[PDB]
RNA sequence: ACCCGCAGAAGAAGCACCGGCUAACUCCGUGCCAGCAGCCGCGGUAAUACGGAGGGUGCAAGCGUUAAUCGGAAUUACUGGGCGUAAAGCGCACGCAGGCGGUUUGUUAAGUCAGAUGUGAAAUCCCCGGGCUCAACCUGGGAACUGCAUCUGAUACUGGC
RNA sequence: GGUAGCUAAUACCGCAUAACGUCGCAAGACCAAAGAGGGGGACCUUCGGGCCUCUUGCCAUCGGAUGUGCCCAGAUGGGAUUAGCUAGUAGGUGGGGUAACGGCUCACCUAGGCGACGAUCCCUAGCUGGUCUGAGAGGAUGACCAGCCACACUGGAACUGAGACACGGUCCAGACUCCUACGGGAGGCAGCAGUGGGGAAUAUUGCACAAUGGGCGCAAGCCUGAUGCAGCCAUGCCGCGU
């Protein structure tokens, strides 16, 4: 499960295999992150085709978990990687032009549908 | 008749092939001195009668193999 | 098809035209077998204007290359 | 409008299911003729080669192997039955 | 296109340069300041060097400034460089692989010289016939492109034997 | 645009016939396909053809004409403070492959092959007709132009056809732009033109199937940002005003 000091691959286009989870947020004491809810990330490698800097502090949201999406019936829909997508801290919204993720029901429960819907996978 | 060139054998170390050196002897285009511009060719030889120091006469086909288009006509000096 | 045809030649508002034998196949005025004449649509109303090698064309037609309506009518300008 | 080149891969794969299938049949026919030389000799080989002869010409009549390979196959095997003693 | 008329000096001129080399130059103001300069160098009370002014010089629908290429440039040197010092000759001995080598004969023909047949695309130079005055351009006929290959002589020199 | 029911061939396959082709000294066996159109009389009918006539096609064999595939030779940017380099590199044995060649592509035996005439490796790069310069030699350089070789957003495979190693194609993938109120979907201006960006900088989303060519059609005719012409600029050259 995703938590503080976890290294992940990123769902943002031209993002590197390595970004670091520095805070799990929620204001109260928190163990692990949650799908469709925010997390604090630092960029540990930057790709020159991408739009981010190494060592920069950013806002993100969790978009796929090895724990799967499973609330309504207990029937799990599962993925073979843990990943988040990057959000702007003032203007809001996913900062990329493509997302590498399943873009499930709880991501369309956010204000983001216009920039995630190019490829629905479930 | 046919066109043939003269040379000397520089390697025989290959089962059905030999290597021959030929001298085209050409004038330098600016400074006018004549230069050998010696060229080493691989030559087809199934009869295998030659060795280091033999003077030979050769002809072109047809490409016989990769980097080989010449074949042996006659042995010229038949010395030693 | 080897054809006897008119080739693109002239100036802005002043076309001149040449006639050549070529397989087509080949592109515009290039890579032709031989030239046989020139048209000049004006020809300055003179007998030293417009020329056609009617005897070499006679050896290139038969039993030879094709000649279409507009090119078979060049003989009518030299008349002949 | 059209671009008939967009039809030619489909027209080739639909035909491949016979036009390449017969290449496998023809590769096999060489085996049937060499198997008739061990069945064997002059009283089996030239009788069995005459099962292959018309099929090679009947394929060449449609194109595909017409430029040399069809006549090449017939000549190659005519020379192999002529070699018999 | 071309022809005929209506039209009135009417609508039409620049930019650089002038101490010595270097064409044309004097006076004002500034007073080592400001503003200049291809090199020699300008400016403190005559500035022919700045800015202006009056007169000249140059080219012209152009005139001028630059980072640069060719000329001047034989100062990159083949046509056609240089090594005592001015800048380069190794402190010295021997020598493989390279370059070079007397002379009488024959022979090979790589190389040279001679003669042909193919080819060296079309534009195009140059000669020259048309088309617009000249010409750019479209061309009609010529020429050259010393080349290269394939056949064939000379048989002298060089390499080879 | 997918599927199913239905129906015909100048769409398709067999059964026939078949040359100087196949292979051989040779007799000889074998492989194929389409009619159509305009005109037109006697005889006959259910008078949307029996039948005559010319044209043009269809299937095959073998030559010319012209290309396409292949390998060489002479010509050829820099670097030696790169001196050694290499394992399909270098030779043989056997298959397969192509219209055809070769290691061309494989599997195995052999260890040679290439170097101071610079191998090996690395940087730079459309080439030549041409262009400018000066008396020329020589130098600096190859826009446009004619021809030739390569390229089609970035990349692989090659297929069709007479031909592409396919600007306006296939299977798509990558980087993407655009559409979707959200269930998957179209495409590649280094064509013709504008525009965002890059730059000290290079012209208009001009007019027209009028002429010409190519393409289909037996021909009338239809298609054509091919092409043919405008528009703008001291940017170079030439004749000429004020």
């Amino acid at each position: 499960m995703i938590q503080e000091q976890t290294m992940l691959n990123v769902a943002d286009n031209s993002g590197a295999r390595r970004v670091m989870c520095i805070k799990v947020l929620g204001g109260s004491h928190r163990r692990y992150a949650g799908v469709g809810d925010i997390i604090k990330i630092t960029i540990k490698e930057a790709i020159p085709r991408g739009k981010v800097k190494k060592g920069d502090v950013l806002k993100a949201v969790v978009v796929r978990t090895k724990k799967g999406v499973r609330r309504p019936d207990g029937s799990v829909i599962r993925f073979d990687g843990n990943a988040c997508v990057l959000l702007n801290n003032n203007s809001e919204q996913p900062i990329g032009t493509r997302i590498f993720g399943p873009v499930t029901r709880e991501l369309r429960s956010e204000k983001f549908m216009k920039i995630i819907s190019l490829a629905p996978e479930v | 008749k046919i066109r043939t060139l003269q040379g000397r054998v520089v390697s025989d170390k290959m089962e059905k092939s030999i290597v021959v050196a030929i001298e085209r002897f050409v004038k330098h285009p600016i400074y006018g001195k004549f230069i050998k511009r010696t060229t080493k060719l691989h030559v087809h030889d199934e009869n295998n009668e030659c060795g280091i120091g033999d003077v030979v006469e050769i002809r072109e086909c047809r490409p016989l193999s990769k980097t080989k288009s010449w074949t042996l006509v006659r042995v010229v000096e038949k010395a030693v | 098809m080897v054809t006897i045809r008119l080739a693109r030649h002239g100036a802005k508002k002043r076309p001149f035209y040449q006639v050549v034998v070529a397989d087509s196949r080949n592109a515009r005025n290039g890579r032709f077998i031989e030239r046989v004449g020139f048209f000049n649509p004006i020809a300055s109303e003179k007998e030293e204007g417009t020329r056609l090698d009617l005897d070499r064309i006679a050896h290139w037609v038969g039993q030879g290359a094709t000649i279409s309506d507009r090119v078979a009518a060049l003989i009518k300008e030299v008349n002949k | 409008n059209i671009k008939s080149a967009k039809k030619r891969a489909i027209q080739s794969e639909k035909a491949r299911k016979h036009n390449a299938s017969r290449r496998s049949m023809m590769r096999t026919f060489i085996k049937k003729v060499y198997a008739a030389i061990e069945a064997g000799d002059k009283a089996a080989a030239q009788k069995a080669f005459n099962e292959m002869q018309p099929i090679v010409d009947r394929q060449a009549a449609k194109g595909l192997i017409h430029k040399n390979k069809a006549a090449r196959h017939k000549a190659n095997l005519t020379a192999q039955i002529n070699k018999l003693a």
